[PDB]
């Protein structure tokens, strides 16, 4: 996929944003790393997957070994945190 | 009785309270505004509820407060922002409390990052070639929506940062601020009036000679530092502008513009006897 | 005893309430002004009726007010609009109170929208084409019935708004205003005195020349931000008008309307002597 | 022992008195002015004789008002009107108190009514055709007998609503009001100065020029809002009238005001010198 | 109960506290900001909450401040930059804390360096051949980053450091400098008001002569010290500069000054006379 | 309890403390700044606590300064430079402390040394012959590094040193110095306002007649003391000196002073009268 795959989740946060004309994506970044993501985008640790965004918040989507023990999405917004 | 507040973690507000009389656990209130803490018979003294003063610790609590109940001891931690609250008891008696100008359009996301780099940011973005001078500021942080870039820079100019003018294919944009210099400046000052003081900018109308004549002496003036040629000055952010009507507008400490007017307009007059 | 606050659910006003030495229940009295609750042998200490300060918290409760009676504890909670109280005891001695310039005729009902959507509705609404700057203002709340939206645009200015231009096709509406700019620059200011302060609007009279030779000058001075070609200017706020009768008006700070008369004055006199 | 108030039923003013150590009945005085109410060894202490501001609450009750007496506790409910009184209680301890121009001659009674709707029911009356602008003050309440419906609509203006103004066929009123764009604003202003402050109305004769000439350029300045073209003009109503002796009348705010003399005598003034 | 600083080690702040009745250990916050320090059952009276004042020790401790607690005795150790506690404890009752004008670019880095190395190392960079006075100031420390050496220099100057004059091949830097002189002076100077005081640059315009004629008498007067023919000249740092435009800069003591004005306006009156 | 301070040795600081009530022995803590001794169960009374005054003593102790404890007795004894603390107890209850103008380059190094010597020294050098007055002042210390002897002599002129006069071959160099003679003056006024006052240096300016006319005339008022033709006269120190820009430079008491000038510009005018 993309360096990210060299990071994890826990040093992913939002750190800024990122539009033109009413697209608004969200800017994140790990371990200084920094990668934005918009509606439809690849971000966290194992693989991640943004849906759609918002003002002070975005709604993304991952997959994450979990309640079985093998890759398993996960939908969840973040709150900017500034 | 007493408080405590304290950073760790990643720009996490602990606070530290100690619980000298107590047994089981206070009343733990999580507000959207600030924190709430009873503790029944723990009625602290009026000399105990002494408040802190983390201002600026870039951490979630706004500042510890502390003051006296009826019979118990209430605590306020003032907030910001989206936050958690973590209670931890190390033992039966200490308790603790972790708080954790025309352009394309963009949108300027820059969270503390020097203005140095967010000025290389923008002409990479194909918005002209900016060169600042060497220590122009320092750091600060904007987020904007749908602004031309260089409305943004504007607006990031009066933020804190400087002013830009333009050589034409490349921009020098220099410190020359009226609030960084002078407020730095204030500070320093002892005498409190000090505290109040100005560096200005004043427009000098040039009647009877040319603009340019003046820059020749104007230079040497405002290079109260070696220099041996700069259009741009030290003296700590000191600048003559020349405007296409022949006026001159300076921007600067008060004691440097006085300077700057006498000498102009002292030219001017010997100009003026025709 | 001791009194507390914090929001939860939706935009609900929740009032903690620290009883200590009680048994059954006090008395609950909704009004449709405020709250009250007696705590018969629960007379709290003056050091304890501590008001709250939970203003503008976007919630029914106005404001927590706590007062000792004669032999027991009333309590004063503030409400505003419609609202309903809820009583919980998670305990023998903990309360709470959950506190939860010619057109069509429109009606304009916005809640809490952007002004910048507020625009952009009325444009959608076939009046006329409206674009504002980038960062005009914030989000406001208006509603009105039976009213033109051109006049509906005149009161939604007043509120907190934006005043408008127009170029004939397209209408450009800027944050030039005198509440809000100067509002927040008194806020920023230390000083008191500061706090008073004012952007005006003045009208400059231009005898002997025409208003248009003026603009060149003026749009440079104004352009205290980099700038190419803008009508409208940067320096937070500041705008030149030019009337019909060969006036001109401006709209900004005190300061910066000062220089422009300084300047429009200035070449004024020369064009005097005929 | 302690006092309160509420509303219930429709529109009545209950006052929920708590009667701490009470046995029996206290004794009830309904007067025609307030209400007394005496409680026998239930003297009261000076800090629980705490008084209500139920100030135009709507209610029979003008307020509330608690006095300690020398050894019982006497209440005093002030009233307005015709009311009844009826107590209330609950249990042995908490008592209650439910407090339950030439037209044809017209009697103009409107009880709590849009001045807007009174303005349509005057026309309706075949009294012109009265339309208004949109927003122009709110609801009000009079009484008259006798009175031809234009001296009512003048006493009807005076009361707190507006001025009119007739096209002839249709007449606009409009908000154009001394006290209620100002008395706001002066409840606005923070400072306590700024609560004394006014709309005015001057009159500007016009020697030199005719005042229709005038009226391109006030109107102009009048609209501080949008406005293609409106006589009456925004800028929270201010107004321009013209008089048949040439002479302009205007009536606004000082500061809006001042601005339109000032254009006026200047106009006057060049047309003046002869 | 009392408190105690003192350095050792290298440049380390310890601070020596008197605990009379103390048995356990008390509860050591190491803060980001401050230290804190309780101990239980060692409340300590306010005539022993005595502060330390160990400003500019040149160490980590910024100083020492004893508070009183409720039942305990609180402690606060403010600190600065990076720095590590270590409490130890020689004894039951005795605690103790061990705080431990164009050039080539460059970054100019000096930690705690006499200017006039510095003046030496940038000499060495090829950056002109820079001479200083004798004993022109002191130690300063800088750190600069991708900036001229010449710029740097001029930095260099304004922050504690001297004014530059430029023969040419070799460039003289004195201590012509408005704070050192004067701040020392003020510190001297017993009276309150002559603390402030100054050391002022003017400029004198020479209508009539030529400047340069002037040097010898101002050579002269300059010299209120034993000097065969200096341009710089003692007096404590009074400098005349000649300016191409034949106008005279003088910088020094406002009594120096003064002189120094006299004497260039009454030779320039006979010169008027023309 | 109480504290004494005492010289012996070699200049070397004693503090002797009376410690009545004592047994063991107190804490000792040598610090870089002060020192600190703790005496429990030695409180000593706020009638006790006085301080020293032990200053230009020429020791290593600042002042002694006492300060009662909590239950202790904390002691204070500032110092300076590098030192050595010593503890002698000579019975249980006594404590001691004792704390033991162009020219070659030169180093000059004077510790402590008559100025007139330093003058001689600097002759030897092959500086000049210099020669001063009889009582010029006193003893001073200097130590500079890589500075001619002219420099130096310039700025040990200025360190509380007298000002020179060069005949050619030989130096004349005389307390003819604001400073020192006005000082000691000062104190000897009685009046506080005299304390205030001072010596003065002024220019006259004579253009009417030549400057060596007025010696005879200045030669006899300056010597108001026994003196067949001194150029240096008494009078307390008050020179008269002769620029070649016939100019006269007195430096000396205002008394003095205001006579040699009211004299200058008496004869000058009537030289004036052509």
């Amino acid at each position: 996929k993309e360096t990210l795959e060299k990071f994890s989740l826990e040093n992913m946060r939002y750190v800024g944003i990122l539009k033109s004309g009413q697209k608004v994506s969200g800017f994140i970044e790990a371990e200084g790393y920094v990668y934005t993501v918009g509606v439809g985008n690849y971000l966290g640790q194992n693989y991640g997957r943004i849906e759609s965004i918002t003002d002070d918040s975005i709604v993304l989507n991952e997959l994450i070994e979990d309640s079985t023990g093998n890759w398993v999405s996960r939908k969840a917004e973040l709150l900017l945190n500034s | 009785t007493n408080i405590d507040f304290r950073k760790d973690g990643k720009n996490a507000g602990i606070i530290e309270l100690a619980a000298l009389g107590f047994a089981g656990q206070p009343d733990i209130s999580q507000q959207h505004d600030h924190i709430i803490v009873t503790l029944k018979n723990h009625t602290l003294p009026t000399t105990l509820q002494r408040s802190l003063d983390v201002a600026d610790f870039k951490t979630p609590v706004q500042k510890v407060t502390l003051k006296r109940l009826n019979n118990d001891t209430q605590l306020i931690i003032t907030t910001a922002g989206n936050w958690e609250l973590v209670n931890k008891s190390a033992a039966p008696g200490y308790f603790t409390f972790q708080v954790l100008f025309t352009g394309r359009k963009i949108s300027l996301d820059f969270q503390d990052v020097e203005i140095r780099t967010i000025l290389q940011i923008l002409a990479k973005e194909s918005g002209m070639n900016i060169v600042a001078s060497d220590s122009v500021n320092g750091k600060m942080t904007l987020s904007l929506k749908d602004v031309p870039w260089d409305q943004a820079l504007d607006l990031v100019m009066q933020a804190r940062n400087l002013d830009m003018r333009q050589q034409g294919n490349i921009v020098n944009i220099a410190p020359r601020d009226e609030l960084l210099a002078k407020d730095k400046a204030f500070l320093q000052a002892e005498k409190d009036i000090a505290d109040l003081g100005a560096l200005y900018s004043q427009n000098f109308q040039l009647k009877y000679k040319n603009v340019e004549e003046f820059r020749s002496i104007l230079r040497l003036d405002n290079a109260d530092t070696t220099g041996n040629r700069n259009t741009l000055i030290s003296g700590r952010g000191s600048v003559l502008i020349d405007p296409a009507t022949n006026t001159l507008i300076v921007t600067d400490t008060r004691s440097v513009i006085e300077k700057f007017r006498k000498l102009i307009d002292e030219l001017d007059v010997p100009a003026q006897q025709v």
